[PDB]
């Protein structure tokens, strides 16, 4: 358990926050394949490969990193779910390939970008910030 | 000849295709020119079985049985359940629903025969009465004992032929004679054991209905 | 973070905002092909054509340049999230075809003008108005 | 915007209002076509089909004009968004073919009717009520 | 509009209404086919087979015309929404096939019975019974 | 019926707890085949293959066995829906293999850590540990 | 010849697909060696047609007017969009469009044609051009009065040859003709009547462009 | 020979795919003992275009260069973005990207060539150079002039020949001829009028990358 | 042969396929009569490839790589990642995981040899071991220097033949020949650019794993 208020979501290849974010999600997804014989009663599973998706959501802004950053931008992400405090579980996301940004509000509801990335071919890091 | 009668599951023969196969048409000229060859004999019928075989034990025995033929000595005893009855799948067959035939006063014997279609009828004798659907009847009143149905014939003789105005009546179900299109047979069982599975539809089994030349 | 009620949509062909708009939506989305050798730990993902579509939801009226547009119109048009003025993050498209229009209401409700364009051709340009 | 109370959805061809009415929606969908390119960034559109569907939710009743209007039936519809009051615009949807009818309702529920209707290859005029 | 209160289905073959019903449901659908040249603004569309279905819904009991009622029975209909009263709109099934029926409670919830219908090779007739 | 906060995911391969859990899930489904002649009123149906899958939620935290935890580990699971406690059922997962984890949380949210594992090759015993 | 002039239905035309023929490559011997065999007047538009009939009483519209032709007498006319206009689909089709050629003083006759291509053009000459849509210019001005436009021939005759120096420009809607390339017509109707259906599409119905020998 | 320059042009070639045909095999005995004979014309390019057509109207202008070949007269050029770079399609193409050899101080003349691999790579020449891609680096310095790049010729002509041990880098896009496979040529291009169209991409032309035959 | 070394790389490999090609076969009657032909020497292994190429860039060194040899010159160094572990996938390979054989006091030369199958098994020689996976073992212990290894050979010779009764156990990776089955290659590589695409697979690369004859 951590806060995730204090956590910030900062892009390693810029090295700053990319805005006033609402959410972050990463998920890491491992495909698998199972198989069985008729002579067999169940089903054995091998991982194969492994891929990692992940949607940032922030407050669209005009002076924003976020709104610098566009769809197919390849950026590695620095995300902090603990935050910048040390010892915090953080996610060394390598490569992430933006795929999607979204910029849709209601004249009551404020601009909101929502980014999605996917990565490219590598893994995000689990280090801890020191 | 005397041939074989060995009872084809019903079950088995729930799942079971059928196709009408008719013959004797090969025309002539394509000016619009037409001429019918006579076969002769014809209105078999094609059959796909195995869908109806439910469980491994059950296909085993299809196949045994099919071994104990030894590739169609013989005939084979099919169950059909369109001719199995002379009225109506939901009403129920009679002496008096199909007609054999009238007695002259010399005619001891009459062939069970299903008459298919009206103003001009193919008749189709059927080799295997099944047995206690066979019920004679006689203009007058419905015919008991006297009658003797040659099972294997599907012939009924009457020991005093049926004197002349008299019209002979009767309704059976047909088990029909077979003999399977090909020796090969595709099997689909499930591998049991700790799959525990089993199938219940063994495909390409194929059989033809047979006339049998006597 | 804009107010939102400042974003409003303006059909630039038509020089002028489309009307009583209720909300305004934009998205840009770049698909992207993810490939790997069998037996790779990751798929490496390359970003592919990059397309974008928006919708405006607006109140019916005779009156309107919204109701003046039609489906199958490509029509340019200058969104302002951060409304005109200065300094302000606008979304200009150009020849954005409308898919359809849909006009709905019940006894209670006002008629709903609902408009979707995707642009043709076009990546929208996030300019800035000042 | 208009209030849509007053709106009045009639028949173009017997003249008058089906009957109690909950609601009414009209959609103009009209099919595009993406200009793929490959070595291209972005995909142009070309509107092939327009075709408008349409459902008008009424309260059954026997002595309905809605009840008489049967599924598959291709009938005209004078469809005043704003009503018959002058200058509001109204649909005047041509053939409109009725798709399907539902008589539904509980022992709560008073006997409703949703009527939905498809064009025959016509399309709604929007004119304006004199 | 009536009440739904007086609505009661009452099985035809019966003569008496099949229960305490929750609600009672009757769809009438008639489909058709679409179709434009390619260089058309828009498609025409014919009918082309109406069929309709209905389902009811009961309170299950011991002794009820519905559980007495079973699934592949065809079944004639007799809903009267607007009740058996003079000059009351009401829809007459002919032959409806019971499709399904639906046996379910909670330890809380009273036991409930789910019937649904579809008429066989006929169309309900709204007949008047008065 | 137990509590729910005695049960307890334990992992059996570290011998702890995963951590500070906040739902346990434990499916076990067996498929079955059913056939029918095409003259039957009923389809038999014999089961095959079995094979179970759970899910368990832990709020992410840097020293969480689950955080050490990895997708495509086949670890052994002891989920205690009793407990520890004498004669409480309980159930020992065999080689389950994590699909994937996923860490995602909003800034009021506290990260949260995902984890679904699908036992590979066996089928989870329900033992009871006394 | 005289040839015959049939129109095809353009709503028809709106479903008919459209494929491009072209002949004479044969090349000589693949070690890289090429050689141009010249078929000689190649060019032919392939088509599938029937597919805009939209309803049953189309489609016996059409069906009748090929029974008319009896199995393409002659020629047949038939609607061309890409051929129609001579400049866009969005753009107006004018006499300055397409190029007809100069006057020599001499050059009382000539034939519509279409020029595709620029460096090395391939030019098409209209046997039938569309009625009202053929407009005459010369360089001086657009021409009016005193060109006889033979319809079937496509060529249009200035009664007083243009002097050289002034360029003939014609541009019209192409009706271009078509024999059908097989007699066989595949009829997709969908049942009416208590069906009330009728059938957009009509497949199997393919036709090839024709340049008719004069 | 000289041929035909008509250039495809990139936006139809933009999505087509291709097909590498190598013509050196002919193997001998089953012992696990190959013989590989060559008759040459190896490593020739079979391609499927017509994508990215985007309109019938652009369409028509592809349809206009398949004209004006009328069956492919002498060679027809095309522009492979693959070939394009002498280096990577990201990483920019310089003269110093691809070596054409060494001066022997009598070498006035050097054919752009392509290598293709390192131990023993198959040299492609390219018969046509981009023209103003060409850029020529003599072992001293980067040469502004005096090399003669013969168009259609693709050889570079140094005026003073390049003393010995002169290393001549150049670097250029590469234009390829390519000779129609079928003189037919299929055509998608969605009907417009009411319906408007335009199809995005015709089907595939076989075009054919040739080595043309000295 | 010579022969030629060229490395196929491993992730293009990856992608690759794997099939077992085995001969001598060639049965008599199909009476249940059976007679086995030796064609000799069997057990190839057959390939497809291609499909590991990942992008644009290593698609070109791929098809570059088939160029330089021209068409499978001599052998072609492919990366088998089955034959690579003498022990396990997750198991490391040892010498003393492969018997090599047992020296006899004048056995000076051992070929890399992997047995398959226990009670008949078969031998295979190893073309080519992978360097630095080739540890030499005698019985008393792992042998270092004095080896000689033939690495274009397979042959480990010892300098001093080793005596009878110490066993020789020799395991390494498998670098193993490979000649391609088809002279055409299919390109799959998705336009770049402004598309900015690449291809992780191309299709129809087979290759057949060649026991080379020497």
């Amino acid at each position: 358990m951590l806060k995730g208020k204090d956590g910030v979501v900062k892009n390693a290849s810029t090295g700053d926050s990319i805005g006033h974010l609402q959410s972050w999600a990463l998920d890491t997804q491992r495909d698998e394949v199972s198989g069985w014989g008729m002579g067999d009663d169940a089903e054995r599973a091998f991982t194969t490969v492994g891929r990692a998706s992940g949607n940032f959501e922030v407050y669209l802004d005009p002076a924003d990193p976020s709104d610098d950053l566009e769809p197919g931008d390849l950026v590695d992400l620095e995300l902090y779910p603990g935050g910048e405090s040390t010892g915090s579980g953080y996610r060394s996301v390598a490569g992430a390939l933006i795929l999607s940004t979204a910029e849709s509000a209601s004249k009551d509801g404020i601009p909101m970008l929502t980014v999605n990335w996917r990565t490219s071919g590598a893994l995000p890091q689990k280090a801890t910030v020191s | 000849m005397q041939f074989i009668d060995v009872e084809f599951p019903r079950d088995i023969a729930a799942g079971c295709q059928a196709v009408l196969t008719r013959r004797d048409e090969v025309v002539t000229l394509a000016s619009g020119r037409e001429e019918v060859n006579s076969r002769w004999a014809d209105t078999r019928r094609s059959w796909d079985a195995g869908l109806g075989v439910r469980d491994e034990a059950d296909l085993a025995q299809v196949v045994a049985l099919f071994e104990e033929v030894r590739g169609r000595l013989y005939a084979f005893r099919f169950r059909d359940w369109l001719d199995w009855r002379t009225a109506a799948t939901r009403a129920p067959i009679t002496a008096t629903d199909q007609p054999l035939g009238l007695g002259d006063g010399s005619r001891t014997a009459f062939q069970v025969v299903k008459v298919y279609g009206a103003v001009n009828p193919y008749t189709r004798p059927l080799s295997l009465p099944h047995p206690g659907t066979v019920r004679v009847a006689l203009d007058g009143v419905t015919q008991p004992s006297g009658w003797t149905l040659t099972a294997p014939g599907g012939v009924i003789t009457f020991d005093t032929p049926p004197a002349l105005g008299v019209t002979v009546t009767a309704g059976c179900s047909f088990d029909v004679p077979v003999r399977f299109s090909d020796p090969e047979l595709a099997v689909q069982w499930a591998y049991f054991r700790e799959g525990q599975a089993g199938l219940a539809q063994a495909p390409s089994i194929p059989l033809i209905e047979v006339r049998l030349d006597p």
